[PDB]
RNA sequence: GAUGUCGGCUCGUCGCAUCCUGGGGCUGAAGAAGGUCCCAAGGGUUGGGCUGUUCGCCCAUUAAAGCGGCACGCGAGCUG
RNA sequence: GGAUGUGUCGUCGCAUAGACAGCCAGGAGGUUGGCUUAGAAGCAGCCACCCUUCAAAGAGUGCGUAAUAGCUCACUGGUC
């Protein structure tokens, strides 16, 4: 998991979700699993 | 960058731009939206940032040269007068002011030479295209 | 440009999307104030080479030509425009932009071609027939071919205002 | 493995 | 948006209040929803219309139907997922109903089906989680798929048969 | 060596033996013999020696294998025709030379087994596309 | 018309930008041993040589031998 | 700085003669395009980005290997 403040896509899979008050990043690739929090 | 010669010093103040056209020397142009002071090296960071992205062309214009000398803290004290004769040189940009404006490279190949040169500038900016026909 | 009102007070428009202009020539210099979006979506095309319909509220279609327009800084939007009414046989002087066509003989060669001067101005356009453009050859140009007004072909009559040997374009070398 | 043109390679 | 509603014979809906009670051959079920979320059986088939349309309202809509459709496929044919034991020595027996795990752990893993679910083990390296409620079957099945998630190098543990899991490859 | 079958495709020279660089570990670790190939292959390449004729191999099992000769490269024949033994970094800037359309007759008369083009005109303007980006110009043509 | 200054010793206590324990994502994570980031301050966090020292180096260990704050915590508590 | 969190205004846009997302299926031949290297075949880097057929399929998305390969895409048809 990569916690960054600047979250953004990385390829053609990144599905920037928004669960419990949080902006995340789900991609087929896991190196792309981003998360602001 | 740093000017070849002048007086030596200054002071400060601000009010919306004045000599910031728009289209000129290119179809595309990156603009300043905030009242700042642009350090000389902060142009380098930009220009170079840009070069890299443009393998060739040199169609990049930087009409925002450093015409202002600032000083600095000589380690401490205060019991003296003018200090830091040589801290750094700035180029006082103001909203609507135009710093850069590429030419020749497609939209997206310009819409990046700017995004990038932007990240290292003290202010926010927006890119502009055409319909700038005041004087020429 | 169904521009209606025309007073010195723009309160009834500053707020509501409407631009603010003023046309003239030497006769009627009627104070104006046209619509935003309109002129917006309008001046774009024709640009400073297109006289359009000016039926001020009441019905009085007048012929004019976009002169000097002063838009707000900080914000790409305009604020004031200057319409210079058409004439008949002679308006004054116009601004004709420069273009180019066909692949240049310096582009694939090793460099790019550059228009030293975007919009170009000539002497005596000709009411009813004033170029809204200007296409100029470029191919022939190689590695240092400087095209000047002394070259660009003129639309039968139109005479050049700017100096003859002034470079309009030049294929700039690489790097 | 190991090259395209001198002499070794790959293969499982 | 969603509308089609295949409510075959066997079932039986009772939108009596916010309590959208159900009854079928597998077993009478019960699924609650929102009230302002209009829905009733028109003629033969069924439909869950909605008051307002956009988001706040169109979401619950996308909810209600789906969920009712499950209550349908529910009592009508019931649910049952298929799991597969994979890797050396991985296996699962049975104790009455209790799925008996045994997959590399110093000590086996015993699992217990919830009141409304039953396990099934064809071969000792394949799992079967049959049940009523669509959620549960899933809600329960997942727990097993947890006991031992597939390792990113040989894809061991529990998985979904045609489980597409690529191996990272090490040395 | 081991019990493995499947597919294979490569591009070895024509009139040149097959040492370690060409095959060896390349297509040898798939259960096959280089020896019996150093012959059979270079046997059909004699009619068209002095090039590198692409050829695909098909494996089955044990020590079985096949091969299908193709058409040798045509960049060699032109280089000799231009007195140049090396390519060009800039195919638009610094070009190679110039030929005649007669040289294209023998292109679509030997490379016909691969050319699935329409009829003549089709494959005739197909080959030019390969010539146009290499560094060779087209002589003559329509009109005039 | 006085708010005693360094270091140590005694006594704590709190913050976290966690030294070790505990939970987790990614790893260039094969196992083992590590890297990194995220969560987490319950509790722990050795004894010596040199130097007033603070630090730091060095001995020998260790799960670790955390970084700071409370008038660089603490002299109506001592040393000095 | 980041973001399918809403409200309101503006721009393209592309479209029942049936798109978008879903699905099945296809996927071109030249050519491992020419170039540089111990080599590099739609995907390290220079140059271009043409031909053929077609309802089609671009010397080309990204992942992948020492190049292969393999896996999908842009273009195409039916199902709604
Ligand atoms: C020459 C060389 C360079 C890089 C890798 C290589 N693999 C082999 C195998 O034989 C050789 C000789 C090389
Ligand atoms: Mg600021
Ligand atoms: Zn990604």
């Amino acid at each position: 998991m990569k916690v960054r403040s600047s979250v953004k896509k990385m390829c053609d899979n990144c599905k920037v979700v928004r669960r419990h008050g949080r902006v995340l990043v789900i991609c087929s690739n896991v190196k792309h699993k981003q998360r602001q929090g | 960058k740093r000017t070849k010669f002048r007086k030596q010093f200054r002071g400060r103040m601000t009010g919306d731009a004045k000599g910031g056209d728009y289209v000129a020397f290119g179809d595309y142009g990156l603009i300043a939206m905030e009242p700042a002071w642009i350090k000389s090296n902060q142009i380098e960071a930009c220009r170079i940032v840009m070069s890299r992205h443009f393998r060739r062309g040199g169609k990049i214009y930087i009409r925002i040269f450093p015409d202002k000398p600032v000083t600095k803290k000589p380690a401490e004290t205060r019991m003296g007068k003018g200090k830091g004769a040589v801290e750094y040189w700035v180029s006082v940009v103001k909203p609507g002011r135009v710093m850069f404006e590429v030419a020749g490279v497609t939209e997206e190949q310009a819409k990046e030479a700017f995004r990038l040169a932007g990240h290292k500038l003290p202010i926010q900016t927006k890119m502009v295209k055409r319909e700038v026909y005041d004087e020429a | 440009m169904e521009l209606t009102a025309k007073p010195r007070t723009p309160k009834q428009k500053l707020d509501e999307s409407m631009i603010a202009a003023v046309a003239y020539n030497k006769e009627n210099n009627v104070s104006f104030a046209l619509d935003r979006k309109a002129f917006d979506r309008a001046f774009r095309q024709q640009s400073t080479t297109g006289l359009f319909d000016i039926t001020v509220e009441g019905g009085e279609t007048f012929p004019a030509l976009v002169k000097a327009v002063q838009m707000d800084k900080r914000k790409r939007a305009p604020i004031h425009v200057d319409f210079y009414m058409v004439t008949y046989g002679e308006p004054v002087e116009v601004s004709v932009p420069v273009h180019t066509t066909g692949r240049s003989q310096g582009e694939v060669q090793g460099g790019l071609v550059d228009i030293v001067v975007h919009n170009l101005q000539i002497v005596a356009p000709g009411p009813r027939r004033i170029p809204q453009e200007l296409v100029v050859d470029v191919t022939k140009m190689n590695i240092g071919d400087h095209i000047t007004a002394g070259d660009i072909k003129l639309p039968e009559g139109c005479t050049l205002a700017a100096d003859p040997e002034l470079t309009v374009v030049s294929v700039l070398p690489p790097r | 493995s190991c090259t395209t043109c001198e002499c070794c390679c790959s293969c499982s | 948006g969603k509308q089609p509603i295949a409510v075959p014979s066997g079932v039986t809906v009772n939108a009596q209040d916010g309590v959208f009670k159900v009854k079928g051959p597998k077993g009478e079920l019960t699924v609650p929803y929102n009230t302002e979320l209009t829905v009733r059986q028109d003629g033969d088939q069924l439909l869950v219309e909605r008051p307002s349309d956009a988001q706040k309202h169109r979401a619950l809509h996308g909810l209600t139907r789906t969920l009712v459709a499950n209550a349908v496929k529910g009592v009508s044919d019931g649910y049952t997922i298929n799991l597969e034991l994979r890797g050396v020595g991985f296996r699962a027996k049975l104790t009455g109903k209790a799925l008996e795990m045994n997959i590399g752990y110093s000590h086996p893993v015993i699992i217990e089906p919830p009141a409304g679910v039953t396990f099934a083990v064809p071969e000792p390296t394949r799992i079967d989680v049959s049940g009523i409620d669509k959620q549960l079957v899933g809600q329960v099945a997942a727990n097993v798929r947890k006991v031992r998630k597939p390792d990113a190098y040989h894809g061991k543990g529990v998985r979904f048969v045609g489980e597409q899991i690529a191996l990272k490859a090490g040395k | 060596m081991k019990k493995v079958a499947g597919i294979v495709k490569l591009q070895l020279p024509a009139g040149k033996a097959t040492p370690a660089p060409p095959v060896g570990p390349a297509l040898g670790q798939y259960g096959a013999n280089i020896m019996e190939f150093t012959k059979a292959f270079n046997a059909q390449t004699a009619d068209k020696g002095d090039a590198i004729i692409p050829v695909e191999i098909t494996i089955y099992a044990d020590r079985s294998f096949t091969f299908i000769t193709k058409t040798p490269p045509m960049s060699y024949l032109i280089r000799k025709a231009a007195g140049i033994g090396k390519g060009s970094s800039t195919p638009n800037k610094a070009k190679v030379g110039k030929l005649n359309w007669d040289q294209v007759l023998e292109i679509a008369k030997t490379k016909m087994p691969d050319l699935n083009a329409g009829s003549v005109e089709a494959a005739a303007n197909t080959v030019a596309g390969t010539a146009r980006s290499m560094g060779v110009t087209v002589e003559g043509g329509p009109n005039a």
